[PDB]
RNA sequence: AAACUUUCAACAACGGAUCUCUUGGUUCUCGCAUCGAUGAAGAACGCAGCGAAAUGCGAUACGUAAUGUGAAUUGCAGAAUUCCGUGAAUCAUCGAAUCUUUGAACGCACAUUGCGCCCCUUGGUAUUCCAGGGGGCAUGCCUGUUUGAGCGUCAUUU
RNA sequence: GAAGACAUGUCAGGUGGGGAGUUU
RNA sequence: CGUGGAGGUCAGUGACGAAGCCUAGACCGUAAGGUCGGGUCGAACGGCCUCUAGUGCAGAUCUUGGUGGUAGUAGCAAAUAUUCAAAUGAGAACUUUGAAGACUGAAGUGGGGAAAGGUUCCACGUCAACAGCAGUUGGACGUGGGUUAGUCGAUCCUAAGAGAUGGGGAAGCUCCGUUUCAAAGGCCUGAUGCAGGCCACCAUCGAAAGGGAAUCCGGUUAAGAUUCCGGAACCUGG
RNA sequence: GUCGAAUUUGGGUAUAGGGGCGAAAGACUAAUCGAACCAUCUAGUAGCUGGUUCCUGCCGAAGUUUCCCUCGGAUAGCAG
RNA sequence: AUAUUGGCGAGAGACCGAUAGCGAACAAGUACAGUGAUGGAAAGAUGAAAAGAACUUUGAAAAGAGAGUGAAAAAGUACGUGAAAUUGUUGAAAGGGAAGGGCAUUUGAUCAGACA
RNA sequence: UUGACCUCAAAUCAGGUAGGAGUACCCGCUGAACUUAAGCAUAUCAAUAAGCGGAGGAAAAGAAACCAACCGGGAUUGC
């Protein structure tokens, strides 16, 4: 089973810049750092359990720590945001 | 006489000078160009014509504006005169 | 040869017409020569230094009325910027920078700060 | 070997830069060494050509002559010395399309300008 | 490209038995009327099955087989056999491998290395590169492929101190990390057996 | 035996085939976003001392203005004068100018360098006619200024 | 003046080699 | 076995001659092919282990280019026809002059014109390219000159017809419409700010043979004229 | 054959492709018409005609068994 | 973070190398054909320097023979190297309505090698 | 009789914007056939070819009337 019927041959894309996008993505990185200098580039992130019982049992990084989470943790969200830690309301 | 003698009376014109591009395609019954598409604003043009686009696509004349953009942007469009040193 | 671009800018209006006129009748009598001589290269100092005289006129008289508008809004379009169509309609610079009050006061209270994870 | 990613070590490039170079530019490459002597007094090895130099010629088959340059064809990219001339069949003189990376500077037109390109260059003149 | 051979409007005539039934070109009074088209063994036409960009240019080698690979390389080395069939000129130096002091990674200019490893009986493999020195045969002198050059001997170490670039410019030698161990390096041309120079803190730190 | 047909070897004839190079072509990768009513692309016509074509330029016309290098351009003539120089270059750079008609093309048209209107200035003794020069008159829509219409309609009244 | 809740966008029934695809 | 390239190697060959080509010259292998001798030639190429492929031609009425027999052969036979003397020229039937003989026979092989062609028009020099022979000549080649308008045409007006505008459809490129269901113009002229007054209709293109405001003769160039010069009139705006 | 007319014709205008036109022949529609030309789908579709390029050594066939809108495909055999 | 057969400025290719590679290595979307939408080619190389044959002679001239530059004129503006098809001159051989080929030898020409 | 409000006009009014070219990428509309199924209409070709409208270095999308049924995941986009 080949789904070859249609004009494929238009639409065929080659990941010659695999090379080159890795490279472009350390500059960037270093670029950024240097505009970041102080900070460590990153947000830190929560402690997570992912749904779907196959990968439940791995904990898993989440998109950012819960409004009760911050408020437990001594802070405000917003005073959060600009300190470095990862807010999700959801 | 379908042939030869047919070609005698050859004598008028259908096609003239164009005033926006002077290709000798603008009809005179139907004042209008089938090459530039005068006087209709848009241009004419179309994808299945790659040849023809390409004899009236942009570098082909003189680009007596355009060619000189490219060194403004290098130079950001600067304004005034040079300090002499 | 040829006149000097800022030995004329010393000279006034009057004496720059003055310099032209001549430099005019001076081309139209070289070029009665031409047809007769086998070659005049000369001719070439003349026709630039009718460029230059030209040129230096409309200077002076541009930058003299650069200075009637000077200061004043909605001045002629030669003298606006000659940037690009796509970058004159763009937001000026005080535009792009217009925050509403609650955003001012967001940015304000809660700016971004610099932290390091050193201990 | 070449580092910087600015240049290319391209033959095609090369070759269409140097035979499409601006006569300004040409003056660069127009350039002859200067004399052990000359080396010594002005402390440097290499000068841009100048019609009004004296060069000695140390190649070819015109090699041991030497004279006060005539012109510098940058267009055709050699240099004509005064008195290298060959005769035609008519007995017309011809200058010889020299070059100078195959000459030795004997004397430099010391102009104001050419002063302080040696002073630039670190010379010794002064 | 895709697109050539296949600019023109060529179209067949028919099994009118006057000529041959290839798509001629169409117009006239241009020379190129007439003229057969979109045939492979037509003059101007596209090629028969046009090379692609999707071709498999890079091949997946297992890292264990690469491993394999490296650690047989070097064994090579240490042979003494191997090294003079490759046509290294390692017949005067005292013993393989060379192990030679941590001091060869503190070497800050070329001239120092150069006498070096002259001095450690390297002088020998130097002097055949830039001897061998010729131009490139055939075509390969169009795409900067214009001069070649024998191997040299190739200088191992554990730490950059200035020997890899005071050793950058000499001819035919090459520098590598224990750690970053090349095949290519060790063996070029599928030949094993490469006259190799090591460090004492490299000959240490491969165990 | 000569004449004539054919093979080989030397040389010489259409031919440019074989070999050697290419300011050339094709593919990949990298960095950026910069056309136009403040008149885009394109097109017609002209500009060099000697130029047909290419390129550049637009009656300031293979260029004008400004800055960098400092001794040319070159096929001939010519000028060189600027050669210890506020200065030669078919030089580079380029922020200042010119930029014919046409072209989204914009006073109306256009197989016509055709046919109109407004303002300023000049001459023919002319606000009325003609002519010379300069500045203007295209369509859709937005904010504001002005002048108007609608027993749509309010108070104000006689 | 005549006319007028009638004539005058969407589905459904009829006719439709005037026109298109295909089979023989 | 052989070819275009790549990794390695022979510290390979090479301006005291690389490659290619010619060579009833030779050697090796059953063969694909390899090597050497000589001539030409002028700048890169060679043995071997591997990798790589746009890698091997006698056919495809195969694509491009070039060249033979047919062949110095068919043919250069419509339109009645040329001949003698002189000149130029190296060269003359075709060029120029003189003479003779003929043709178009006014529905001509003449004098003009529109469309068409656009410098073919005239002057000087030339015969390498063409005038299916030839050519001193040429609508050929190289260098120059020539087209003069108030009175001739375009320009102005309108027919077939084309064609915007306010609008009506169309997702849209754009289709319909020429007064259709538009608030659609400035003209007389007085104290030009403001007063009085008539008309009802409202782009534009569309003929060098439709209509039209107006010039006739004489002379003149190598080539222009009713346009240029002499003379004599006419029409329009003032 | 006709030649005082349903005459012939110059310029302009209108009719443009499943359309135009046709005193009507599938006749004309720019030497192309029972459906014009230009560029793209398109290197369209074949159970069909033709071609398919260097050397040597060894081995080495087949026309019958079944099915298929079958009188080109699957299948056993031969054989490597 | 993602796409990019267009524009600009660059770095490379186990890519092609004048019938190849973009149609265009060159005054290429040029010459040229068509009213037209469109179609659409062929064409790189002297030598390092033109140093491009001054000069004598034959010929009207084109050009040839001498002389000369150049390493080369077997590089002469028809120019790097210079194949086959086809053609001419010189030397050899054969030929009574075909030629060409195979085994075999005579005659003519030509040719390599080594000799206590 | 005078001045206002609402709508609608005229302005060569003062200050502005829009057409168009390019279009490899994007955002939409519109949109076939050849071929394939050894015939062919469902279907494939294809939500493609052509045509039309709209901007930028990217465009679009984007912070869930989402996915899951979990010990819950938590803007959008890409591999």
């Amino acid at each position: 089973k080949n789904h070859f019927r249609k004009h494929w041959q238009e639409r065929v894309k080659v990941h010659f810049d695999q090379a080159g996008k890795k490279v472009s993505r350390r500059n960037a990185r270093a670029t950024r750092a240097a505009k970041i200098a102080p900070r460590p580039l990153d947000l830190l992130r929560p402690v997570v359990r992912a749904p779907t019982v196959k990968y439940n049992r791995k904990v898993r990084a989440g998109r950012g720590f819960t409004l009760a989470e911050v408020k437990a943790a001594g802070l405000t969200a917003a005073y959060a945001r600009t300190i470095g830690i990862a807010v999700d309301h959801r | 006489g379908k042939g030869t003698p047919s070609f005698g009376k050859r004598h008028n014109k259908s096609h003239t000078l164009c005033n926006r591009c002077g290709r000798r395609s603008f009809h005179v019954q139907k004042k209008t160009c089938s090459s530039c598409g005068y006087p209709a604003a848009k241009t004419r043009s179309y994808n299945w014509g790659a040849k023809a686009k390409r004899r009236h696509t942009t570098g082909t004349g003189r680009m007596r504006y355009l060619k000189h953009v490219s060194r403004r942007f290098k130079n950001g469009f600067q304004t005034g005169s040079a300090s002499k040193a | 040869a040829g006149v000097k671009a800022y030995e004329l800018r010393t000279k006034s209006k009057e004496q720059l017409a003055s310099q032209l006129v001549d430099l005019k009748k001076e081309l139209a009598e070289l070029k009665v020569q031409k047809l007769s001589r086998p070659s005049l290269p000369k001719i070439k100092t003349v026709r630039k230094s009718i460029a230059c005289v030209l040129t230096v006129i409309n200077e002076q008289q541009r930058e003299a009325v650069r200075q009637l508008y000077k200061g004043k809004k909605y001045q002629p379009k030669d003298l606006r910027a000659k940037k690009t169509r796509a970058l004159r309609r763009a937001l000026t610079k005080f535009e792009a920078s217009q925050v509403t009050e609650k955003q001012r006061k967001k940015q304000i209270a809660f700016p971004q700060r610099k932290y390091a994870i050193k201990a | 070997a070449k580092q910087s990613l600015d240049v290319s070590s391209d033959r095609r490039k090369a070759r269409k830069a140097y035979f499409t170079a601006p006569s300004s530019q040409r003056r660069v490459l127009l350039s002859a060494p200067l004399s052990k002597e000359l080396r010594a007094q002005y402390g440097i090895k290499a000068l841009p050509i100048r019609r009004d130099d004296e060069v000695l010629v140390v190649r070819g088959s015109k090699k041991g002559q030497e004279g006060k340059i005539s012109s510098v064809y940058r267009l055709k990219f050699a240099v004509q010395v005064d008195k290298v001339t060959k005769e035609k069949v008519n007995g017309a003189s011809v200058p010889i399309n020299l070059h100078p990376s195959k000459l030795v500077i004997t004397k430099l037109h010391l102009d104001k300008d050419r002063k302080a390109l040696i002073q630039r260059k670190g010379g010794k003149l002064e | 490209s895709e697109k050539a051979g296949h600019q023109t409007s060529a179209e067949s005539w028919g099994t009118g038995r006057a000529v041959a039934r290839i798509p001629r070109v169409g117009g006239g009074g241009t020379g190129r009327s007439g003229q057969g088209a979109f045939g492979n063994m037509c003059r101007g036409g596209r090629m028969f099955a046009p090379t692609k960009t999707w071709r498999k240019w890079n091949v997946k080698v297992n890292h264990n087989e690469k491993r394999y690979a490296t650690a047989s390389a070097i064994a090579a080395t240490a042979v003494a056999s191997l090294v003079l069939a490759r046509g290294h000129r390692v017949e005067k130096i005292p013993e393989i491998p060379l192990v030679v002091s941590t001091d060869l990674e503190s070497i800050q200019k070329t001239k120092e290395a150069v006498a070096a490893l002259k001095a450690v009986g390297a002088h020998s493999d130097l002097l055949k590169v830039l001897k061998s020195k010729k131009l490139r045969a055939g075509k390969g002198k169009y795409r900067n492929r214009r001069w070649t050059q024998r191997r040299g001997p190739l200088v191992v170490y554990a730490e950059d101190n200035g020997i890899v670039k005071a050793l950058r410019n000499v001819p035919g030698v090459e520098t590598a990390n224990v750690a970053s161990l090349n095949l290519l390096q060790l063996a070029p041309g599928a030949h094993l057996g490469r006259f190799v120079i090591w460090t004492e803190a490299a000959f240490t730190k491969l165990d």
